[PDB]
């Protein structure tokens, strides 16, 4: 838990934070206001890929960054 | 209707909608 980004709202860090994976499955016109390339907060590389732009990683330099926003 | 509603998301504040 506490990877980097968040599911929909901020502050929290999703319920399942086993592996941090930058999954971007826009599928079709995405859903809500999207996210910062869904940095992660899910399971490990289970197959993913194919269309969905994801970069799975078990932390260790996945989130260590200055900030999310950037005026 | 002014500073009542606000869409957070991404990073800044808590719960977005209601």
């Amino acid at each position: 838990i506490r990877c980097f980004i968040t599911p929909d709202i901020t502050s929290k860090d999703c319920p399942n934070g086993h592996v941090c994976y930058t999954k971007t499955w826009c599928d079709a016109f995405c859903s809500i206001r999207g996210k910062r390339v869904d940095l992660g907060c899910a399971a490990t590389c289970p197959t993913v890929k194919t269309g969905v732009d994801i970069q799975c990683c078990s932390t260790d330099n996945c989130n260590p960054f200055p900030t999310r926003k950037r005026p | 209707y002014r500073g009542w509603k606000h869409w957070v998301y991404y990073t800044c504040c808590p719960d977005t909608p209601y």
